């Protein structure tokens, strides 16, 4: 944004007489388009702590940047250090740029086939440093579509949350967001089930835990986020999670859980529009 | 198809734009780009302007 | 409805975050302004003028988006952006952002080589607004750096371009006579002699006004000699406006000087110059009165 | 650039003016041709009025 | 403080266009069409 | 490999120049079946059959024997996969195997697959 | 600039205010001059009231400005002559 630079650029553009004519995602994963949902909304993650006094301090907990390949349910939680998620000036720019540089280093370490053709990014709130530092990972285009995923609840898994919490450095863990929902369903249904688990965990974590793990038989693995179940058990857990998410949405918006249709309930599941020193 | 493979034989659009003055324009992409009763003492003069902008 | 509510009540009850959200909403509306909706342009100007001095934080991202729309393939998009500049020049100069106004004047000076006439007329009206709102010794580029650029623009054949350019020359020859030589002023008069054959009577009236401004500026001798040459030479479906311009040159600049030249030009037997002398006499007597 | 094969144009000329100037120049040329024929005829019947 | 720089000492502005506002060659103007009077590099180096 | 093969084919005016360019760039013999594949596909893309590709196939048969064996194996494989191709594609592949056999570039011994 | 036809009303001016369009703005309503526009135009009738609301009292454009008599016409006091809004006949 230098003004004289724009004068020089516009002199170049008027000399060339060149113009600018130029001024869903949960379901496109099985439509021959790999989408790795690069979301940094959980990047500035901080825990809550209380001292012996009435004042409450801010704990610099380890942030986790979500990269959700929804075709296979692959959740790459790029972890940060405990001292790297707080302290630096311009945390909406510098820490976002450092997380984007770590994501670009991970995309360079992974193959081009391992990288996706698109990135299901969130709304543009901190996307300026991401678009600045996304020149090293241009295979996936970051944009905010109509169908997103609740990446703020992507760290709500027990094993992934423990691996994020017990990490004093950028561990950058990788797991499956839907380990059992992808072994018994399609790619779009697996992305919808993982987004349904994430949306139910964002709405009501107790109802999401009772829906996904109603007993001890749904105990997942150390690299699994969704509960480990069979085909019918995973379908029943996803149906109970969708029912709990519809009940929470109806309680939030003074509506009914059964008021949504089949495609509307599928879109609501998939995430679319229905201490100190 | 000859035009498409003629573009493909030139090392790519990015390789062509490396040769041209593309990065001085500071466009985000090339895809938005678009190209474009009187009396006078002489009228058959050559137009220096489009050759100048090609240069 | 929001524009009428802002014109009724005002922007004093609007908070800054709600004002920023409304600015983003009307900028999205100008983004998806597909039709020729000048009513939302007027509402844009109404809401920003009701904001007043509070839009000075909001200025540079709005200016950058308008300049981004000014790089469009579509002519009408850049035309509407220049119309928004013409609407917002006054509220830009309310806070007197002189560096931003001079930078936009330099960018529009680069934009002056537009090949589209509606875009050119919108740019010219924006420059009319900008020169009217900056102040005299504070625009970049200055008047002597602008009127040689403006000189071949008056040779255009399009009516809206001619009207806006003649209006801008009228404002320049009204205010800034202290930068352009009288050689270039009577060259502009030589251009306006050909430009008096335009179809619009408002264009010819503003041409008469520019002739009066130049006669007030540079002196009434050579312009009266030029018009006395032109009026006997026209002899067509024009030149009543030449008599009107001659009357304004006399009336603004003391007709006791002009009257011996017109009285000697009455002695030319060329069958239309005497009619021009008498028409200018009737118009001049009607203009001066008592 | 064919400098020696350019069309005819010299600096400091001014260009071709408006068609009204050419029309009144043609009227002046026709006036001179009429005056040449009048002087060839030597006719006193022709007169110029005070209004032209 | 020696700052002698070999410039381009041939300003190819159209002299007819620069002080009139009009060139007869027009599109065939071998020089460039501009009317300005800012200082050249050798004139600033002399200044 | 496909890009280089197709660019050399469309750049080469003659099959002599094409085979000389391919012997200039010196591909290994592990991909001679792929070379036969992008010969048959480059004739399959043609609306009308051109003898350019057939002469190239015959010259590949008559320079070295390994291209001839690759053409025999891909001819048996093309007879195994006749039905995957459309009518003009099968027309062009039939003209390939004709221009291999009336020019004697392939033997008639592999024709017992039919 | 006038016509022998197209009389206006010749009816005595009342409270309905005259109104000028942009196409003939600034001229006098009678002699079409521009010198000292002094007296407001009243158009006597339903020339303003009703269908011709905010319209030109001359040629017929969208009326935007208050029509004025000039001081040359009010020298002979032609402002009292009545309605100048054109009724076509
Ligand atoms: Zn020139
Ligand atoms: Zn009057
Ligand atoms: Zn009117
Ligand atoms: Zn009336």
């Amino acid at each position: 944004a230098n003004p004289a630079l724009y004068v020089l650029r516009e002199r170049i553009r008027k000399g060339l007489q060149l113009y600018s004519s130029e001024p869903q995602n949960y379901g496109e994963l099985f439509s021959n388009q790999i989408i790795w949902f690069v979301d940094d909304t959980n990047v500035y993650r901080v825990t809550i702590h209380k001292t012996f006094e009435g004042n409450l301090t801010t704990k610099p907990i380890n942030g986790a940047i979500f990269i959700f390949n929804p075709r296979t349910g692959q959740l790459f939680l790029k972890i940060i250090h405990t001292s790297v998620w707080a302290g630096q000036k311009r945390l909406g720019q510098l820490a976002k740029w450092k997380t984007a540089e770590e994501v670009a280093a991970l995309i360079r370490s992974l193959p081009v086939e391992e990288q996706p053709k698109q990135i299901i990014v969130t709304r543009k709130g901190m996307l300026d440093p991401l678009e600045v530092h996304l020149l090293d990972f241009p295979n996936i285009v970051i944009k905010g579509s109509e169908l997103q995923l609740p990446f703020q609840a992507c760290l709500k898994v027990e094993k992934f949350g423990d691996l994020i919490l017990k990490a004093t450095e950028p561990q950058m863990v990788l797991f499956n967001l839907y380990d059992d929902w992808l072994k018994t369903i399609s790619s779009y249904t697996a992305f919808s089930r993982l987004i349904l688990i994430l949306r139910a965990l964002h709405v009501n974590n107790d109802r999401a835990k009772v829906i996904l793990k109603p007993d001890k038989t749904t105990i997942t693995e150390p690299h699994h986020i969704w509960p480990t179940l069979t085909d019918e058990e995973w379908i029943k857990v996803e149906v109970q999670l969708k029912d709990l998410i519809l009940a929470d949405y109806g309680k939030k918006n003074n509506v009914n859980v059964a008021s949504l249709t089949q495609s509307e309930i599928r879109d609501i599941i998939l995430g679319m529009e229905i201490f100190s020193s | 198809n000859y035009r498409t493979d003629m573009i493909q034989a030139l090392g790519g659009v990015e390789g062509i734009l490396e040769h041209t003055l593309f990065k001085g324009t500071y466009f985000p992409t090339w895809e938005g780009l678009f190209w474009e009763k009187l009396t006078n003492a002489q009228r058959s003069g050559l137009n220096q302007i489009p050759n100048r902008r090609f240069t | 409805t929001i524009e009428k509510i802002m014109g009724n009540l005002g922007a004093a009850d609007i908070d800054h975050k709600l004002e920023e959200q409304l600015i983003d909403g009307i900028l999205y509306a100008f983004q998806e302004q597909t039709t020729e909706d000048s009513v939302m342009l007027n509402g844009f100007g109404t809401v920003v003028n009701a904001l007043g001095k509070r839009v000075k934080p909001y200025l540079p991202q709005i200016c950058g988006t308008v300049l981004w729309r000014l790089n469009n393939k579509s002519a009408k998009v850049r035309q509407q952006a220049a119309d928004l500049i013409s609407r917002t020049a006054v509220v830009m100069k309310t806070c007197q952002e002189e560096k931003l106004m001079g930078h936009l004047g330099v960018v529009l000076y680069e934009y002056l080589g537009e090949e589209y006439p509606e875009v050119l007329g919108s740019i010219l009206g924006a420059l009319k607004a900008i020169v009217n709102v900056i102040g005299m010794h504070k625009m970049t580029p200055p008047i002597k750096d602008l009127l040689p650029r403006l000189t071949p623009i008056l040779k255009n054949r399009h009516e809206k371009v001619q009207e806006n350019c003649i209006d801008l020359v009228g404002r320049i020859a009204d205010r800034g006579a202290e930068y352009v030589s009288a050689r270039e002023w009577m060259r502009i008069c030589f251009e306006l002699l050909e430009l008096l054959k335009a179809h619009k009577k408002a264009i010819r009236r503003a041409t008469v006004n520019t002739f009066g401004y130049i006669a007030k500026a540079i002196g009434p001798h050579d312009v009266l000699a030029t018009l006395l040459n032109n009026l006997k030479v026209q002899e067509r479906q024009n030149r009543v406006c030449t008599t009107v311009a001659i009357a304004i040159v006399a009336e603004t600049c003391s007709p006791f000087t002009v009257l011996p030249a017109l009285m000697n030009e009455y002695r030319v037997p060329e069958l239309n110059v005497q009619n021009g002398v008498l028409k200018s006499l009737s118009f001049l007597f009607e203009y001066i009165g008592e | 650039m064919d400098f020696q094969h350019r069309p005819g144009g010299k600096t400091g000329s001014g260009g071709v003016a408006s068609s009204s100037e050419s029309n009144r120049d043609r009227r002046e040329r026709l006036r001179q041709l009429a005056l040449e024929t009048i002087d060839i005829n030597k006719d006193p019947y022709f007169m110029k009025n005070h209004l032209g | 403080l020696r700052a002698t720089v070999r410039w381009d000492y041939q300003p190819d502005i159209c002299k007819d266009y620069k002080e009139t506002g009009f060139c007869g060659f027009g599109d065939s103007c071998k020089f460039l069409h501009d009317r300005s009077d800012y200082k050249h590099g050798w004139q600033i180096e002399r200044e | 490999f496909r890009r280089t093969i197709y660019l050399a084919i469309q750049s080469s005016l003659d099959f002599e120049e094409c085979a000389h360019k391919l012997l200039k760039m010196e591909f290994p013999e592990s991909q001679t079946k792929e070379l036969c594949n992008m010969i048959l596909d480059c004739c399959a893309q043609q609306r009308t059959y051109e003898k350019f590709f057939g002469l190239l196939a015959g010259r590949f048969c008559m320079l070295k024997k390994e291209y001839m064996e690759s053409f025999e194996g891909i001819f048996k494989e093309q007879y195994d996969t006749i039905h995957r191709l459309e009518t003009n594609k099968l027309r062009n592949v039939a003209k390939m195997f004709a221009h291999l056999l009336y020019t004697d570039s392939l033997p008639w011994s592999v024709l017992e697959c039919i | 600039k006038h016509h022998p036809d197209l009389i206006f009303c010749r009816k005595q001016a009342g409270v309905a205010i005259g109104r000028l369009c942009e196409k003939c703005d600034g001229k006098c309503v009678i002699c079409d001059s521009y010198v000292r526009p002094c007296t407001l135009v009243r158009i006597c009738d339903e020339c303003n009231y009703g269908s011709y609301q905010g319209r030109c009292v001359i040629c017929g454009g969208p009326g935007v400005s208050d029509a004025y008599y000039c001081k040359e016409c009010t020298i002979q006091e032609k402002d009292r002559d009545g309605c100048p809004k054109i009724v076509n006949l």
